[PDB]
RNA sequence: ACUAUUCCAAAAGUUCUUAACAUGGACUAGCAAUUUCGGUUGGGGUGACC
RNA sequence: UCGCACACGCUUACAUCAGUAACUAAUAAUAUACUGAUAAUUAACAACCAAUAAACCAAAACAACACUAAAACGUUUAUUAAUUACAUUGUUAACCCAACACAGGAGUGCACCAAGGAAAGAUUAAAAGAAGUAAAAGGAACUCGGCAAACACAAACCCCGCCUGUUUACCAAAAACAUCACCUCUAGCAUUACUAGUAUUAGAGGCAAUGCCUGCCCAGUGACAAGUUUAACGGCCGCGGUACUGACCGUGCAAAGGUAGCAUAAUCACUUGUUCUCCAAAUAAGGACUUGUAUGAAUGGCCACACGAGGGUUUUACUGUCUCUU
RNA sequence: GACGAGCUACCCAUGAGCAGUUUAAAAGAACCAACUCAUCUAUGUGGCAAAAUAGUGAGAAGACUUGUAGGUAGAGGUGAAAA
RNA sequence: ACCAAAGCUAGCUCAACAACAAAUACAAAAAUACACCAAAAUAAAAUAAAACAUUCACCUAACAUUAAAGUAUAGGA
C-alpha cells in the first residue's frame, strides 16, 4: 500500500505539548493572560471554539449525515454530465431495453414524402450551416460553444417554418434547464437521473406508440448482454441523500405536460471535455428513459407494472458537426426483474451533417484551390431531423 | 528559502494531473542533481502498483478485470493500461502483449498445483512455476511492487525454498522474497525502447535533459573496465 | 483610433436628449402614423394568444421548477429572459400562419449587433496633438435579446424628405459629462450577420432590460421620470446601430449617403413592462463634412411605457393588458411590399 | 525609484489596490455583484432646527464665565448625591441595589456602553 | 552592450525585495531597520 | 571540521548478538584548511658557489 | 516618414489664464519642459471579487483525424453560501531606463496613412576629414590578404571541425565547447532533490555522428576487491655482424618493444626537405616521395556526404584597390 | 557580519509572438521580412553612446525569441569551461 | 573700478552633579474571518615575532584606588 500523501505536504502536526502539561496537579503559566505569543511562556491550549451564535456563511460546513433526508441506502446519480465506460451497453443494462439499428419506419415515412420539404431545401440547410459555422461571428473562426446551439436552433427554426402548412405544431412549447428527477429500482441496485438536460420540446398530446406488438413479444425472448469484470453502476455517482419523489421539470397541471423532444448539446472545444460519440449516445438514452418514466408515473403512478399504452419520447444530439438520433419506447414500469418485457430504443448514430468546413480559402501554389464553405452535405440527416420534428401532425 | 512538492493529493484519480517539474533544485532552491530541466510539459498519471488490491474489503477474494485502452506515458519507459473492474478505474503498467478489450487475472492465491500464466496475470510468486517470466515485483507483501518495473524488461523466478521464492534481477542479481508476494508474469511494453535513436540533440532536450558540463577532466582511478565477481543475494527474509 | 462606447442601457441622467444629440435623432411620442392601406387580415384569435403568452408566463413564474436558489430574491434578469425568448418563438408561429414572411425568416438569439460612426468635431484639448482638429468617433456594442432577419426591406414609415418642427437637442457639453468614457480598440460593424448572409434586414428586435435598470432600483434611487428614458435611450441606440448596419451591407455610408429610407422595429421590456419603438434611418451622414448643408433627420417614433400583465398569483395571470398584445402584433405582422 | 512619497493605490500596478481610508460598507457578492449591508452606512441622526433659537455666534457683550471643566465628583453631586441622601435620610438606603440612582452593574445590556464604546459620536 | 540601464523599475519587485514586511520577517532585516532608527534616516525603509 | 569507510569502547541484550538514531577514541580515503617557495649573482634565470 | 492604444513604469512634468530682465531649453523667437495664480481625470473598461465532496482515460495545430516531445485552459450532481439603491480603488501628460529635453534599452493589439513629423541660425564656396554619385584606356599590376568598393553576386581544390546550436556583456565566434553515436565506471531502492521514478532505469565521466577501425603492454601510479583492470593515469628499445641497403645472425635490456593507417602535416629543429602540377617568375596552393627517431589509434587513427559570416589556394566576371588620379 | 539574481548565468511557474515563398513535411530542411544575434569595414574615441552610428552580414516553428512573477549568495552560487 | 573682503553669533567640546484622533508589520500607515508559532551553537583575522607554522597585551566581564610588582610565574623559555 503506497500512500498518496506527502509528508512534506500534509498539514503540520502539532509542536510536542510543552512538559509543564506532563506534571499532574501543576499549574502550567501560559501566554494567555498577554493574549499574544511570548518566548519563555509555556504554550495554551484552547477550548474548541464556539460562537454560541451561528453566522450562516462562516462556519464550520454542517457534517453530510446530520441531514434530514439523509438514507443509508448507496443511491448511484446519474446527471447531465457523467460518463459511462461502455455507453449503449450500459445504458440499456441500467433500462432494461433492446435496442434497433434504423429509425422507426413512421417517421422514415415522414421524412421521404416530397410534402414535406421546405421550399428550398438544400439552400436554406447549406446557408444554416454557413451561418451558424462562420456567419454569426465576428471574428473568423468561431468556436464550439457558439457555434452548436447556433446550428441547433436553427435547424429548429426551419422546422418550425412548416407550422403554416402542417398547423398541428402550435401545439409545442420549448423549455430550458429543467430539474428533472427519476427514482427507479433495478435489480437490487438503486438508480436516479438527476439533472438537467440542455432543451426540451413539450407536447400539448401524447406520442403514439410506433412499435408493433409482434416487436414487444419478440422483446420478451431478448437475452440482455453482459459485461462480465465491469460493474453496470461504472460512471455513476455514489450518493447517500437524495430523495425518492418522482419529479419532471413542472408542477400538477402543466398546459403541455407530455415530453416530445430532447436536445443534447456538446459544447466544448476541448476534445475530452467533449463525450465520445458512444457515451452521448448512451446520456442520452437514460435521460430519455427518464422524461419517458417522469409521465410514466404521472399518468399511471408508483406501482410497478407493465405499459398498456407505451410511451415514446425522442433525442437528438450533437456536435454541430455530427447528430445522433434516438427514438425511446418505454413499455415497462417494473425494472426489477431482469426476465420480463423490455422497452424498445430506435437509434440512428453518427449521422455526419457535413464533412469539414472552412472558413478561409484554401490555397495551394498562389491559387485558390478550395473555396470557403461546407465539403459534403448529406440532406438525408436533416430529412430524419425534421421527420423527429414533424412526428406529432 | 522554501518550496512545496507538487506530489500532494490524496485521491486515486485515473484522469491525468497536472505537475511542476524541477530541474535538478532540492526545496531549498540549490542544485542537487546537473543537467535537468527544460522538458516539455507532462501531466502524471497515477499508477497503482499493487496489483492484487481488494476494491471493498468486504469481498476479499482474487480479482478479475478488464483491458480498456493502451497509452503512452511521459513518465516512464513505459507503456500503460487502463483498466477497470467493478465499480474502480486504475492504471497499471502494460505487459508486452496485453491490447484492448482484454482480460486480466488478479489473484493472492497459493494452490499446490501452481497454474498457467497469461501475460497480464498478477499472481503470488509461490503459485507460479519455477522458470517463468516475471515483472512489477514487491518487495515485503502487501508493499506495492518496486523492482522489475522498465520497459522490455524482465525478470526470472529461479527456485522455491522454505516458503520463499528466489528471483533474478535484471541487473542479474538475485533477490530472495516470501512466496506470498505478488508478481506479474511476462514483459514490459515497448521492448524495442533500447534501439530508439534520439535523432538530434534537440529531441535529448524535449526529454528534458540539459547538456554535460564542458568541463574537462582527467580520468581517475576509478576509470577502466572493472571486473567484479557477482555481489551476493538480496535477502528480505527476516530471521526469527 | 480612439471612441466613445455609446450603451443602450444606461444610468445616466438623460440619456437620451445625448444619444439624439449623437445620433441626430428626433423623438415623437406615439406610434408612427397607421398605415390605413392594410388589407381585412385582422383574422386573428386574441384568446388563442391569450393563451399562447400566458402559456410562457405561467410555465416560467409558476410550473417549471429551478434548482432551489438561495438568495429567494426571484431575479428577474434570469426569471425574463427565457419567458422572453419562448415568447417570441411562440408567438412567431402562430402569428406566421396570417403572416408567411416569418416562415422565412430567421430568429437571432443573444447576439451582437455593432455599429461605428462619425460625428461632430473637437480641438483636441490635451496630448501633444493639442490644438488640432479631430473628428468624434463612437461605438455601439449591443446584444439584443431576440432580433428577427428577413430577405427583404421593410416599408418605410414616412417619405425620405419628410420634415418635422422639432428640433434635435444640441447638448452643452462635451458626452464624458454623460458620463461617457473614451476605450479604443477594433471598430466593428455588425448585423448579427457577417456580409455573406442572404438576410440583409431587421425586422424587430428584442432587448430585455438588465437588473440595475429594475424600475424599484430607480424609485428607491428617488428617480422618478428616468423610468421612461431608460426605455428611450435604448431604442435610440440599438435600433440606430440596427438600421445603420443593415444601411452599411448594402454599400451605403456617411458619404454615399442612402437611396432609400431603412426602417427597423423594437421591442423593449422590463419583464413586465413594455414599450413599443419604430426607427426610421434617413441620414447616414453625421460626418461634419456632409453634415453642414444636410437638410434629413432621423426618427424614432416610440411608445410610452405600459405593463402586460399584473400580478401573476397562484397559476393565475390577475392583470391582462390586450393592447401590448394588439401592438406586438402589429409590429410582428409588418411586411416587405410585393412585386 | 522613489523612496520619500508615500504609497497610494495611484503609484502602483493593475493588481494594487488601497483605499484612502474611507470606510467600508459591505461584502462581496456570489455573482460578483457587490453587496452592501443597510445597517453599515452611517444614518446621520438630525433634528428640526427651525423651531427653535439659536446662532453660530454670540452677542460680544454677553458674558463669558468662570470656567469649570467637568469632573466626575461634580457630576456624582448633581444627579446621584441628592436622591442618595434622600433615602439614606430616609433610611430605605439598599447598598446593594444601586441602579435607582442610575449606576450600571456592567455595560451589555445597553444600547451604547461606554468602556468597548459601541458608537461612533 | 550597452550598459547602465540595470534597473528596470518593478513595484512589485521594489516592495518584495525592500518593502517593510520582508525586513520584519528576518532577524537582520530587523537589525537593519534598528540600525537606520538610530541613524535617524527619514526612510526606514521602502 | 565534514562526507563516507573500518575498528575498540560506551548503550541495550544474550550467555558471544546490533534496528534506527548516537557519544568518546582510533584508521583509511575523499572533500578540503593553514603556510612557505633561501642568498650571492657584472639584470634576472640555467650553470657554479655559500 | 515608428502612428494610435494598452500593460509595465513614471508622478502633475498635463489643462486655463497671466509672466518672463535672469533662472529651464545646451542657442533665440516663445513656452510640452522655466515662474505664479487657478483649475483637473466622473464607470459600463480595469482592480477587488466562494468553499467541501463527486463523476469525467481520450490535445492544441480553420480539427475531418492523426503526429510524437504526449500537450494550459471546466462542465454538471450534491451540501451549505450574510441578501439589501449607491462599496472602495486606477483613469491628466509631449511620460519610462540610460547623471542630459541623450542618434541607445524597452512587452502586446492594431495600423503604413485618414496618422505623425522637419535634414538647412545667416552666408562663403579654401585646404584637410567624413558620406555619396560618375569617370577615358587597363582590369587585382593594389595589398599581409580582392580589405573596401563593383554593370560582378559564378565556379573548383584543400586543412579543421561532422551537422543546426553555444562562448569570453566591452579587443578573440574559432580549429574551443556542446551535440546524435560509441564507450567505460556507480547504483537493488520510497514520501522535498534524483522520483511520486526502479537497471532498455538513474546517476558520475570519456570521446565525438556515419563508414573502416580502435594493435601490444598490469612492471610502475591509482582504482577496485593476495589477485583483477589501460574505451584509467600512463608506456610502447638497443648495440654490433652479414647478398649501397639488411630478409638473416649475435648478444643485452625491458611490462611490452610503435601495428593498421598516415605523413614535411595547424606535428621541436634541420626547413625555402626532393620532385611533379599550377604561374613569365611561387619560402604560396595541390600531388606524390618520406625514419615522424619529437606521427599514430576513444588524451582516438584513417577516408567520405552534407554543412561553415572558420582557415588557406586557384580560375571566370567585376570593378577608383592600383597604374594615377579626377 | 549584513546587503544584493529589477543586470547577467541557471532553473521554476505563467503569459505571448513567428507574415509570405518553396516543400508529400512546422523536417534542430531552403529562400526572405518582422524578430534575434553581432561577421567584416568605416566612422566614432571627454563619442549620440563608460561599447554607439552607417553600411554589411548569420539564424529566422526552434537547443527559437520574448513579457510579468518567483528561486539559488561570495569558504557560495551558476556555467553547451571562456576560470 | 569690478570680483571680492571683514564682522560674532548659531551651536558645539570636555568634565562635574543627578498636540490629541485615526491608522499603522496586505506591497507599514488599507476598520472587519480560521490559526499555527517560533529558535539556539568559542568571536575571528588583520597585526607582532623583522618569514611563518606554537604563541601576539586592549578588544567581556567588571570593579575601583595606594602598594606588594613589572616580582612569583607563563612563554617557538
Ligand atoms: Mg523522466
Ligand atoms: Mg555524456
Ligand atoms: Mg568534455
Ligand atoms: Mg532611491
Ligand atoms: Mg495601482
Ligand atoms: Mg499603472
Ligand atoms: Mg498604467
Ligand atoms: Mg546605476
Ligand atoms: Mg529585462
Ligand atoms: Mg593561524
Ligand atoms: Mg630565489
Ligand atoms: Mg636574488
Ligand atoms: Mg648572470
Ligand atoms: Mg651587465
Ligand atoms: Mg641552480
Ligand atoms: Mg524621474
Ligand atoms: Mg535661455
Ligand atoms: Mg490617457
Ligand atoms: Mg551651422
Ligand atoms: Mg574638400
Ligand atoms: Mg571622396
Ligand atoms: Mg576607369
Ligand atoms: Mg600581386
Ligand atoms: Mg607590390
Ligand atoms: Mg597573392
Ligand atoms: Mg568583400
Ligand atoms: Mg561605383
Ligand atoms: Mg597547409
Ligand atoms: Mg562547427
Ligand atoms: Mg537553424
Ligand atoms: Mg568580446
Ligand atoms: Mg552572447
Ligand atoms: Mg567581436
Ligand atoms: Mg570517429
Ligand atoms: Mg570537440
Ligand atoms: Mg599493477
Ligand atoms: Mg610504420
Ligand atoms: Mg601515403
Ligand atoms: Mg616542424
Ligand atoms: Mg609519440
Ligand atoms: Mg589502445
Ligand atoms: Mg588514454
Ligand atoms: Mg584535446
Ligand atoms: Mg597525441
Ligand atoms: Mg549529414
Ligand atoms: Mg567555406
Ligand atoms: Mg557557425
Ligand atoms: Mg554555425
Ligand atoms: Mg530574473
Ligand atoms: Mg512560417
Ligand atoms: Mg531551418
Ligand atoms: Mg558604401
Ligand atoms: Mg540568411
Ligand atoms: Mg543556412
Ligand atoms: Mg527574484
Ligand atoms: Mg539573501
Ligand atoms: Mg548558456
Ligand atoms: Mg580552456
Ligand atoms: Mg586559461
Ligand atoms: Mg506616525
Ligand atoms: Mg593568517
Ligand atoms: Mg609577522
Ligand atoms: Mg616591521
Ligand atoms: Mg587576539
Amino acid at each position: 500500500a503506497y500512500e498518496w500523501g506527502v509528508r512534506s505536504t500534509r498539514k503540520p502536526e502539532p509542536p510536542p505539548l510543552d512538559r509543564v502539561y506532563e506534571i499532574p496537579g501543576l499549574e502550567p503559566i501560559t501566554y494567555a493572560g498577554k493574549m499574544h505569543f511570548m518566548p519563555g511562556l509555556a504554550r495554551p491550549v484552547f477550548p474548541p471554539w464556539d460562537p454560541g451564535w451561528t453566522h450562516p456563511k462562516f462556519r464550520r460546513l454542517p457534517p453530510l449525515h446530520e441531514h434530514p433526508l439523509y438514507k443509508d441506502q448507496a443511491c448511484y446519480v446519474f446527471h447531465q454530465r457523467c460518463r459511462l465506460l461502455e455507453g449503449v451497453k450500459q445504458a440499456l443494462w441500467l433500462t432494461k431495453t433492446q435496442l434497433i439499428e434504423g429509425l422507426p419506419e413512421k417517421v422514415l415515412r415522414l421524412a421521404d414524402d416530397p410534402r414535406n420539404h421546405i421550399e428550398n431545401q438544400d439552400e436554406r440547410v447549406l446557408n444554416a450551416i454557413s451561418h451558424a459555422r462562420l456567419w454569426h461571428s465576428t471574428e473568423d473562426i468561431p468556436k464550439r460553444e457558439t457555434y452548436c446551439p447556433v446550428i441547433v436552433d436553427s435547424l429548429i427554426q426551419l422546422c418550425k417554418s412548416q407550422i403554416l402548412k402542417h398547423p398541428s405544431l402550435a401545439r409545442r412549447i420549448c423549455a430550458q434547464n429543467n430539474t428533472l428527477s427519476a427514482t427507479w429500482n433495478r435489480e437490487s441496485i438503486l438508480l436516479q437521473v438527476h439533472g438537467s438536460s440542455g432543451a426540451r420540446l413539450n407536447a400539448k398530446d401524447p406520442l403514439p406508440p410506433v412499435a408493433s406488438q409482434e416487436e414487444v413479444e419478440a422483446t420478451k425472448n431478448h437475452v440482455l448482454e453482459t459485461f462480465y469484470p465491469i460493474s453496470p453502476t461504472m460512471g455513476l455517482q455514489e450518493c447517500n441523500v437524495y430523495d425518492v419523489n418522482d419529479d419532471t421539470g413542472f408542477q400538477e397541471g402543466y398546459p403541455y405536460p407530455c415530453p416530445h423532444t430532447l436536445y443534447f448539446l456538446e459544447s466544448a472545444n476541448l476534445r475530452p471535455r467533449r463525450f465520445q460519440p458512444d457515451q452521448l449516445r448512451a446520456k442520452m438514452i437514460l435521460f430519455a428513459f427518464g422524461s419517458a418514466l417522469a409521465q410514466a408515473r404521472l399518468l399511471y403512478g408508483n406501482d410497478s407494472k407493465v405499459l398498456e399504452q407505451p410511451v415514446v419520447v425522442q433525442s437528438v444530439g450533437t456536435d454541430g458537426r455530427l447528430f445522433q438520433f434516438l427514438v425511446l419506447q418505454l413499455n415497462t414500469t417494473d425494472l426489477a426483474s431482469d426476465e420480463g418485457v423490455k422497452n424498445l430504443a430506435w437509434v440512428d448514430s453518427d449521422q455526419l451533417l457535413y464533412q469539414h468546413f472552412w472558413c478561409l480559402p484554401v490555397i495551394k501554389k498562389k491559387v485558390v484551390v478550395e473555396p470557403v464553405g461546407p465539403i459534403g452535405f448529406q440532406p438525408e440527416t436533416f430529412r430524419k431531423f425534421l421527420a423527429l420534428y414533424l412526428h406529432g401532425a | 528559502a522554501t518550496s512545496v512538492s507538487w506530489k500532494s493529493r490524496t485521491k486515486y484519480t485515473v484522469m491525468p494531473v497536472k505537475m511542476r517539474k524541477s530541474g535538478g533544485r532540492n526545496h531549498t532552491g540549490q542544485i542537487q542533481v546537473h543537467g535537468i530541466g527544460g522538458g516539455h510539459k507532462q501531466r502524471y498519471r497515477m499508477i497503482d502498483f499493487l496489483r492484487f488490491r481488494p476494491e471493498h474489503e468486504s469481498k476479499p477474494g482474487p480479482f478479475e478485470e478488464k483491458v480498456i485502452a493502451v497509452r503512452y506515458d511521459p513518465c516512464r519507459s513505459a507503456d500503460i493500461a487502463l483498466v477497470a473492474g467493478g465499480n474502480r478505474k486504475r492504471w497499471i503498467i502494460a505487459t508486452e502483449n496485453m491490447k484492448a478489450g482484454d482480460t486480466v487475472l488478479n489473484s493472492d492465491h497459493i494452490g499446490r498445483m501452481a497454474v498457467a500464466a497469461r501475460e497480464g496475470d498478477a499472481h503470488p510468486l509461490g503459485a507460479l512455476p519455477v522458470g517463468t517470466l516475471i515483472n512489477n515485483v514487491e518487495s515485503e507483501p502487501g508493499r506495492g511492487a518496486q523492482y522489475i518495473r522498465a520497459a522490455g524488461t524482465c525478470g526470472v523466478l529461479l527456485r522455491k525454498v522454505n516458503g520463499t521464492a528466489i528471483i533474478q534481477l535484471p541487473s542479474k542479481r538475485q533477490m530472495q522474497v516470501l512466496e506470498t508476494c505478488i508478481a506479474t508474469v511476462g514483459r514490459v511494453s515497448n521492448v524495442d525502447h533500447n534501439k530508439r535513436v534520439i535523432g538530434k540533440a534537440g529531441r535529448n532536450r524535449w526529454l528534458g535533459k540539459r547538456p554535460n558540463s564542458g568541463l574537462w577532466q582527467r580520468k581517475g582511478g576509478w576509470a577502466g573496465r572493472k571486473i567484479r565477481p557477482l555481489p551476493p543475494m538480496k535477502s528480505y527474509v527476516k530471521l526469527p | 483610433f480612439m471612441k466613445y462606447v455609446v450603451y443602450p442601457q444606461t444610468f445616466a441622467l438623460n440619456a437620451d436628449n445625448w444619444y439624439q444629440s449623437f445620433t441626430k435623432t428626433v423623438f415623437l411620442s406615439g406610434l408612427p402614423p397607421t398605415p390605413a392601406k392594410l388589407e381585412p387580415e385582422p383574422t386573428l384569435d386574441i384568446t388563442a394568444l391569450r393563451e399562447a403568452v400566458c402559456d410562457c408566463l405561467l410555465q416560467e413564474h409558476f410550473f417549471l421548477r429551478r434548482k432551489k436558489r438561495a438568495p429567494v430574491i426571484q431575479d428577474r434578469e434570469a426569471i425574463a429572459s427565457p419567458f422572453l425568448d419562448q415568447l417570441v418563438a411562440s408567438l412567431t408561429g402562430l402569428l406566421s400562419v396570417h403572416n408567411p414572411v416569418l416562415a422565412a425568416a430567421a430568429l437571432d438569439c443573444k447576439r451582437p449587433v455593432h455599429f461605428f460612426w462619425l460625428r461632430g468635431e473637437e480641438i483636441i484639448p490635451r496630448g501633444h496633438r493639442k490644438g488640432r482638429v479631430d473628428a468624434l468617433r463612437y461605438q455601439i456594442n449591443d446584444k439584443p435579446h431576440n432580433q428577427i432577419r428577413i430577405s427583404r426591406q421593410l416599408p418605410e414609415f414616412v417619405p425620405l424628405d419628410y420634415s418635422i418642427p422639432i428640433e434635435v437637442p444640441v447638448m452643452s457639453c462635451k458626452p464624458d459629462k454623460l458620463p461617457l468614457f473614451k476605450r479604443q480598440y477594433e471598430n466593428t460593424i455588425f448585423i448579427g450577420s457577417k456580409t455573406a448572409d442572404p438576410l440583409c434586414y431587421g425586422h424587430t428586435q428584442f432587448h430585455l432590460l438588465p437588473d440595475k435598470l429594475k424600475r424599484e432600483k430607480l424609485l428607491k434611487q428617488n428617480c422618478a421620470d428616468q423610468i421612461e428614458v431608460v426605455f428611450r435611450a435604448n431604442a435610440i441606440a440599438s435600433l440606430f446601430a440596427w438600421t445603420g448596419a443593415q444601411a452599411m451591407y448594402q454599400g451605403f455610408w456617411s458619404e454615399a449617403d442612402v437611396t432609400r429610407p431603412f426602417v427597423s422595429q423594437g421591442v423593449i421590456t422590463d419583464g413586465k413592462y413594455f414599450s413599443f419603438f419604430c426607427y426610421q434611418l434617413n441620414t447616414l451622414a453625421l460626418t461634419a463634412q456632409a453634415d453642414q448643408n444636410n437638410p434629413r433627420k432621423n426618427i424614432c417614433w416610440g411608445t410610452q411605457s405600459k405593463p402586460l400583465y399584473e400580478t401573476i398569483e397562484d397559476n393565475n395571470v390577475k392583470g391582462f393588458n390586450d393592447d401590448v398584445l394588439l401592438q406586438l402584433v402589429q409590429f410582428l405582422l409588418n411586411r416587405p411590399k410585393e412585386d | 525609484a522613489d523612496r520619500m512619497s508615500k504609497w497610494t493605490s495611484k503609484r502602483g500596478p493593475r493588481t494594487f489596490c488601497k483605499g484612502r481610508g474611507a470606510k467600508g460598507t459591505g461584502f462581496h457578492g456570489r455573482d460578483g455583484k457587490f453587496v452592501q449591508i443597510k445597517e453599515m452606512i452611517p444614518e446621520l441622526v438630525v433634528p428640526e432646527l427651525a423651531g427653535f433659537k439659536l446662532k453660530p455666534y454670540v452677542n460680544y457683550r454677553a458674558p463669558e464665565g468662570t470656567d469649570t471643566p467637568l469632573t466626575a465628583k461634580q457630576l456624582f453631586l448633581e444627579t446621584a448625591a441628592p436622591a442618595i441622601e434622600k433615602d439614606f435620610k430616609a433610611g430605605t438606603f439598599d447598598p446593594e441595589h444601586l441602579e435607582k440612582y442610575g449606576f450600571e452593574p456592567t455595560q451589555e445590556g445597553k444600547l451604547f456602553q461606554l468602556y468597548p464604546k459601541n458608537f461612533p459620536r | 552592450k550597452a550598459r547602465g540601464n540595470e534597473y528596470q523599475p518593478s513595484n512589485i519587485k521594489r516592495k518584495h525585495k525592500h518593502g517593510w514586511v520582508r525586513r520584519l520577517r528576518t532577524p537582520t532585516g530587523v537589525q537593519v531597520i534598528l540600525r537606520r532608527m538610530h541613524k535617524g534616516r527619514k526612510s526606514l525603509s521602502h
